[PDB]
């Protein structure tokens, strides 16, 4: 897609975001992305030589914040992102009538298939 | 944890469990069915299944 | 038991053996010393059973349906249609099978009863069958393995065009 | 041991394609296979046909 | 009357409680040989009954009970029969092998691995048994490979001596050659009759039947020890004593002509089938009185003796006269 | 399913934050809860599958092949120690994790909405099995083994994506139930018999078929006892599956672009079971037992018949069984002589005189013995094909009379007769193989007694 | 650990030093020695055998091996997989085997022809045929029970 | 005993868990809950459930 917003070029987010729900508390890919920051805390513990879950928690901490942190607003962003995606589509069916034609939906008692049977 | 509490509970379990592929169910049913079939003197198992009126050919 | 009307027998026919003999009969003493021995203490192992459940009960009830209409009452796609419409009809298969075996129990019956007397009382019993079997083959036959329902309709609207064609160019 | 991995996995060094290697190759690979695939044709085709026409014993024909 | 019906099932269940009592016994037996004579003693004392009632009146019977895959239009039970064959055989078999477990107490009194070769003779017995009872045609092929497999085991007994697992090795291959002949059999039988089933297929008369005719002339001369599939016969005596005696006298090659006994409606037709019978016994019959000359074994005098025996039983089938075979069969 | 899947998620750390001497009966008790919670799913009823949001569902298709695998877990656990016992206690943690990480690939494998969740699963059972054969495949080619293992699944394997991203932007989105309620034929045109093609091709491969079966033999010889198991029963059974599934769609071009494949299929199980009965390399006898096995199970899933699928799985989860039992005792036999080579470990007959109880059995359940269920999906095998073809039960008797002649002959050549009074280190067989041999075949007898759940769909 | 050199790459040329470390690799007799050739079936630089090597060497000499026939220090001829004992038996025949084949094919063919001309002269007693009761048995075969009899009644002799 | 050893008591909870979750999914999935054609009695005659 091209903007569509190409007029606010780095608006990280307009008024237009403000109306569609945040992502709520525990949602799965938010405690997805903060088991990823304690992996992070958990190997950055391995390489330096220091005890592996031990004697870093304060550093467990800062990185588990840190990508719970990241990982909202890039939620946030996807969220908004898939919503003026479907907004502008609808826009664009209710806007041409002629070129999207409800199919007439014939039923199966005269639908004919063919058939080949297969042995 | 691998004859004792797995093997012999599974063994009794596979032994009897519901009607798998609703199994004594359609038993009966045919049961009940061809006692049906039988009361009214109508063929049991009239072909096509489908209503033969409910069609609609395409013709030449 | 169960339903006669379904399962049905000839009657019953025992002749009367008459000796002509004075042994007399070492299996008429064996089969009243098997009477004896077996047959009562069995009696009052069911008697006992009979009464340890006679005292409360349970109960299960054979499962009933309504009816959704038919595959050819919904339109092009219909996800939720066509869904109610093929499990039951794969429902009918299942039962329908089940009808296919009954009829062969009763061929199997016939059979084992009459010896060597067969194409004395039991010619019905195949003539049935063949029917039976006749329709199952013109219906459910050749349509494979992924049978989902439509399958079937093809075949339905096939044989019929085929024999319709015939006729009409044959009359 | 030295039968082993002579027979295993020196087999393939040494190896050359002469006429004699590649023609025998030739014939025990794909020889047999399309014989019985001519006969699986000329089988195939003559029940196609057959119950085409409607000269089977399928009066009942059931476990297909 | 349920009595016929429950005392030939008492006779089928006899015949499992040694087996699992050594299976299930952790403290040692050594009367194991008295435990199995004195079953199998009471065990034909018990089918003495049935076929004195069977004479007495007729009555023939089929049991079946606790059917399993009723998937398509054909099912299949546990089902097992009883008409004037499986009458008129059993006790026959039963008396011959309960000789044949005197005989072995007293000929393999010195192998202390007496109770393994008795949990082998008694678990074939079972299996020629099955054999020899059943209708569904499924278990008939039960019985089949599963007296194969004790044939195998109770020829390759003495481990070392290549011949003698040679021997057995020619015995499985044999017995594979009957298995690709009753499996076409099979196959026909379900594809143009429904099912595998001794009562349907006898209750219609398919006349064209030379494609399962041929199939069941491959699986009995593979079975049989016949013109072609013979020679793992001798090889088969080179086995110890009371495993000749049961597995090439009353069993074991017996089944292979008495399948063809019991598929007596289906051959009353089929005329071209009963030529293909009886030459093919005729050359089994003259090709072993032939080779029974300057044999120094004895063992291999009477596996040709036994084979021109079968040769006069594929000729009495090749006459439609299946109820001489029988009687020939017992004597 | 989620419920399956969270509590092999809440085993893996314990076993990394087991201590020591305790990583064993920890990973062993769990997983056998796992079995008893994968015996609770057993609930197939009638008319559909078994449904759950979006990802997850289960019909007899996939309900035995699951329970299969965490059945198979422990035993192949269990296998996997005493040939790297001197290794580091955190290598061990390492291959026993890498382990429950395969088995959550699998479970998420066999409990597939869409294809391409199936495809992702697919390589994501690819990826550790590749890491385990090539690590601690005990041999030279280890190295080459992994490397012919990976180049021909990624090879098969990848443009079955762009043909099922064509069939997701030709069709809508990719449910097995949609994809049962929106297919169409497609004609003899020849794209439909390029992508279908391509889609058989990738399982073909995955299979092994005949043309590209030098895929197993490598990865068989040159492979630890878990990866051996998990390879061979798992990998060829999940190829399997993924043909069973994808071959709804695509009706009718099978009729005319299958006749290659059959009969490749038959003349290479002919030659395979041939092939099987006269090498060195114990271990291999196995391996192309398989081959020839699957290349019965191509036959069976493409001449489309519902016998033929009933007998199809059966014979799938039958020989998952004996093919898993019978490298156990392999490895068993390779523990007892460090040889691998079939001719030098003989007798044991008077040695090791129950062993020898659970070798004959398995080879009477590889030799079809007529309660075997190997017997029953090669039955029905043979009655889908001869309603086939008429002509092509030879191949299929020949196969039978050469499958008991090598399996046998595997039996009698190394175990019956005569040590060769120079071997003189074998102990008398531990209670651990004999208690993977007791629960190899236990559950095969007490499924024999009563076999109608691991029959197919149509049943 | 074992030698990689202990293994057997590449034929027999050049012939002085090839035929030397085969010699020395295999333990056997310098000259007598002698490869496939270089056929390229395979087949390395691996001895060629006498070929019988089970059914000879008869058990009395008492080696190490007592059913495999070998002393642990042979070529292990490349057919060891087949030409056991158990397997195939290549003993000296009694007779011939030209001799042996053309007199079983013979026999075998002579049955045969003698089949079929047994075949075209079959042999009776002077029997007529069978005089069922209802017009050659009806009611008891395939059936029509009340549809349509071809009356033949049996006139006496 | 169970502070002092916790660890072969994990993965029951953590199938609880999972069984939990699947539980908050079908009242998560509760549409169609007596609109179906084949399935539709009258609700009766607890309190306003089929099932959950
Ligand atoms: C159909 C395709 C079948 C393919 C079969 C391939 C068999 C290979 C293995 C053969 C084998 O097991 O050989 C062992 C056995 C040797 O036995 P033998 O040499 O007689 O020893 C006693 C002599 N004192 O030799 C045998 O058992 C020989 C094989 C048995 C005969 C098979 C064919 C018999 C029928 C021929 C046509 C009629």
């Amino acid at each position: 897609m091209t903007g569509r917003q190409a007029r606010a070029p780095l608006q990280f987010l307009p008024d237009e975001a403000r109306s569609l729900p945040p992502p709520k508390l525990t949602d799965p890919r938010l405690a997805y992305i903060g088991f990823l920051g304690y992996c992070s805390g958990l190997i950055d513990n391995a390489i330096r030589r220091r005890p592996v879950l031990s004697a870093g928690l304060h550093r467990q901490f800062l990185y588990i914040t840190s990508f719970v942190f990241v990982g909202y607003y890039l939620l946030k962003r996807q969220d908004y992102m898939y919503a003026v995606r479907d907004h502008d589509m609808f826009s664009y069916i209710k806007s041409h009538p002629e070129d999207f034609p409800e199919k007439d939906k014939k039923t199966y008692r005269e639908v004919f298939e063919e058939f080949h049977p297969v042995r | 944890f691998g004859f004792s509490i797995v093997l012999v509970l599974g063994s009794t379990f596979v032994a009897y469990l519901p009607d798998y592929r609703m199994q004594e169910w359609a038993r009966r049913e045919a049961e009940r069915l061809v006692k049906y079939r039988e009361a009214h003197g109508l063929p049991l198992m009239e072909s096509n299944c489908f209503d033969p009126s409910k069609i609609q050919l395409p013709e030449d | 038991s169960w339903d006669k009307d379904v399962y049905p027998e000839p009657p019953r026919r025992t002749p009367a053996p008459s000796p002509q003999t004075s042994l007399p009969n070492p299996i008429t003493y064996l089969t009243k010393a098997f009477d004896l021995l077996v047959d009562r203490p069995v009696t009052l192992v069911r008697e006992f059973i009979e009464r340890q459940h006679a005292k409360n009960k349970y109960y299960y009830y054979h499962r009933e349906f309504r009816r959704v209409p038919d595959i050819t009452e919904c339109h092009e796609k219909d996800v939720l249609c066509m869904f109610e419409a093929e499990m039951q009809w794969k429902r009918d298969y299942k039962v329908d099978q089940e009808i296919v075996n009954i009829i062969q129990e009763r061929l199997k019956a016939c059979q084992q009863r009459e010896g060597e007397s067969h194409r004395q009382n039991c010619a019905k019993e195949l003539q049935q069958f063949t029917q039976v079997v006749k329709a199952y083959q013109d219906r459910y036959h050749d349509l494979g393995a992924h049978y989902s329902a439509r399958k079937c309709l093809a075949k339905q609207k096939q044989r019929m065009l085929a024999e319709r064609k015939a006729t009409k160019e044959a009359a | 041991i030295r039968w082993t991995c002579a027979r295993s996995a020196n087999v393939y060094p040494n190896f050359r394609p002469n006429t004699k290697t590649s023609l025998l190759g030739a014939l025990f690979g794909i020889g047999p296979l399309i014989f019985w695939y001519y006969v699986f044709k000329t089988d195939r085709d003559r029940k196609e046909k057959l119950i085409q026409e409607g000269k089977l014993d399928r009066t009942f024909n059931i476990s297909y | 009357m349920n009595l016929f019906s429950s005392l030939t099932l008492v006779t089928l269940i006899l015949l499992t409680m040694p087996i699992a009592a050594i299976n299930f016994n952790t403290h040692k037996f050594t009367n194991y040989p008295l435990y199995v004579k004195t079953t199998i003693s009471c065990a034909f004392i018990t089918s003495m009954i049935p076929t004195m009632m069977f004479i007495h009146t007729g009555q023939e019977m089929i049991i079946s009970n606790w059917h399993w895959l009723t998937i398509q239009t054909l099912k299949l039970s546990l089902s097992f029969k009883m008409d004037f064959f499986s009458m008129m055989f059993v006790p026959v078999a039963l008396f011959v092998t309960w000789s044949i477990m005197e005989f072995s107490m007293w000929y393999m009194h010195s192998d202390p691995n007496i109770n393994q070769f008795f949990k082998y003779l008694l678990l074939f017995l079972i299996t020629m048994l099955i054999l020899v009872t059943a209708n569904n045609l499924f278990q008939l092929f039960i019985g089949w490979e599963g007296v194969g497999i004790m044939s195998f085991l109770l020829i390759g007994w003495w481990y070392g001596r290549t011949d003698a697992n040679t021997a057995a090795l020619q015995a499985i291959l044999y017995n594979r050659i009957g298995d690709i002949g009753f499996i076409l059999a099979m196959a026909w039988f379900l594809i143009n009759l429904n099912t595998w089933d001794l009562q349907q297929i006898f209750m219609l008369n398919p006349n064209d039947s030379n494609l399962p005719l041929m199939g069941l002339i491959l699986a009995a001369t593979g079975k049989s020890a016949q013109f072609g599939l013979h020679p793992w016969l001798p090889s088969a005596m080179e086995g110890p004593t009371p495993v000749s005696a049961l597995l090439h006298s009353s069993t074991m090659v017996v089944a292979g002509i008495f399948l063809l006994i019991r598929f007596y409606p289906l051959t009353e037709n089929n005329k071209f089938g009963q030529s293909i019978m009886l030459c093919l016994g005729a050359m089994t019959t003259l090709f072993t009185a032939m080779c029974a000359l300057t044999q120094n074994d004895i063992k291999k005098i009477i596996a040709f003796s036994t084979s021109s025996q079968l040769g006069l039983m594929m000729v009495t089938i090749g006459i439609n006269q299946p109820h001489l075979a029988f009687l020939h069969i017992c004597t | 399913m989620l419920k399956y899947i969270i509590p092999t998620m809440m085993l893996m750390p314990l076993t990394w934050l087991s201590k020591n001497s305790m990583i064993w009966i920890n990973t062993t008790l769990h997983s056998l809860l796992i079995s008893l919670t994968s015996l609770l799913l057993l609930n197939q009823f009638g008319d559909n599958s078994l449904n759950f949001s979006l990802t997850f569902f289960s019909d007899s298709l996939s309900t035995p092949l699951l329970i299969l695998t965490m059945w198979l877990l422990p035993l192949m656990l269990m296998a996997s120690q005493h040939h790297l016992s001197k290794e580091n206690l955190a290598r061990k943690k390492l291959f026993i994790s890498m382990l429950i990480l395969l088995q959550l690939f699998l479970i998420m494998t066999f409990t597939a909405t869409e294809l391409i969740f199936f495809y992702i699963m697919f390589e994501a059972t690819l990826v550790p099995t590749l890491i385990i054969i090539t690590r601690w495949g005990n041999q030279t080619e280890r190295l080459n083994a992994g490397l012919y293992f990976l180049f021909y699944t990624l090879a098969g394997s990848l443009p079955l994506l762009v043909a099922l991203i064509y069939i997701q932007n030709t069709m809508g989105s990719l449910n097995f139930l949609i994809l049962q309620y929106w297919v169409q034929p497609m004609p003899n045109s020849w794209s439909n018999t390029f992508m279908w093609l391509a889609c058989m091709m990738a399982f073909m491969v995955k299979m092994p078929l005949y043309g590209l079966h030098l895929w197993l033999p490598k990865a068989h010889v040159e492979a630890p006892i878990a990866g051996s198991m998990v390879l061979a029963a798992i990998l060829l059974k999940l190829g399997g599956y993924g043909m069973m599934r994808i071959t709804l769609l695509l009706n009718p071009i099978t009729d005319f672009m299958a006749y290659p494949f059959i009969m490749l299929s038959l003349w290479g199980m002919i030659m395979t079971s041939s092939i099987c009965l006269r090498q060195t390399d114990l271990k291999s006898l196995i391996a192309y037992s398989s081959v020839s096995h699957m290349a019965l199970v191509i036959v069976a899933i493409l001449i489309q018949t519902p016998w033929s699928y009933m007998g199809a799985t059966a014979l799938m989860i039958a020989h998952g069984l004996t093919s898993s039992m019978l490298f156990c005792l392999a490895n068993s036999n390779y523990e007892r002589v460090h040889s691998r080579t079939m001719i030098l470990a003989r007798g044991l007959q008077t040695l090791l005189p129950l062993m020898a109880a659970w070798w004959l059995l398995a080879s009477l359940t590889n030799l079809a013995l007529p309660p075997s269920i190997n017997l029953i999906g090669e039955l029905f095998v043979v009655m889908s094909t001869f309603s086939w073809s008429n002509i092509t039960i030879i191949l299929m008797g020949l196969n039978m009379v050469i499958t008991a002649l090598y399996s046998l002959y595997m039996l009698i050549t190394t175990q019956r007769g005569k040590h060769t009074h120079h071997i003189n280190n074998i102990l008398p067989s531990f209670t651990r193989e004999n208690a993977l041999m007791s629960l190899h075949m236990l559950p095969l007898l007490l499924l024999s007694l009563n076999p109608k759940i691991i029959l197919g769909p149509l049943y | 650990s074992h030698i990689t050199k202990d293994m057997l790459p590449g034929p027999y040329p050049k012939t002085p030093e090839e035929r030397a470390a085969a010699a020395k690799k295999y333990n056997m007799r310098v000259e007598d020695y002698e490869p496939y050739p270089d056929d390229g079936m395979g087949y390395g630089d691996y001895p060629k055998l006498p070929d019988r090597s089970q059914q000879e060497r008869d058990p009395w000499y008492d080696w190490d091996h007592p059913d495999l026939r070998l002393n642990w220090g042979e070529p292990m001829h490349w057919d060891l997989d087949m030409y056991i004992r158990n397997r195939v038996d290549t003993s000296p025949t009694p007779v011939n085997w030209n001799l042996m084949c053309k007199h079983l094919f013979g026999f075998v063919a002579f049955m045969l022809f003698m089949f079929w001309v047994g075949e075209t002269y079959p042999t009776y007693q002077p029997v007529g045929p069978k005089q069922y009761p209802y017009n050659n048995l009806y009611l008891e075969r395939g059936g029509d029970p009340n549809k349509e009899p071809e009356p033949v009644v049996h006139y006496e002799i | 005993v169970v502070r002092d050893h916790w660890i072969h008591v994990l993965v029951p909870v953590g199938f609880v868990f999972g069984y939990y979750l699947d539980r908050k999914n079908d009242e998560k999935l509760a549409a169609f809950r007596n609109k179906s054609l084949l399935y539709k009695r009258e609700l009766k005659p607890n309190e306003e459930v089929t099932w959950k």
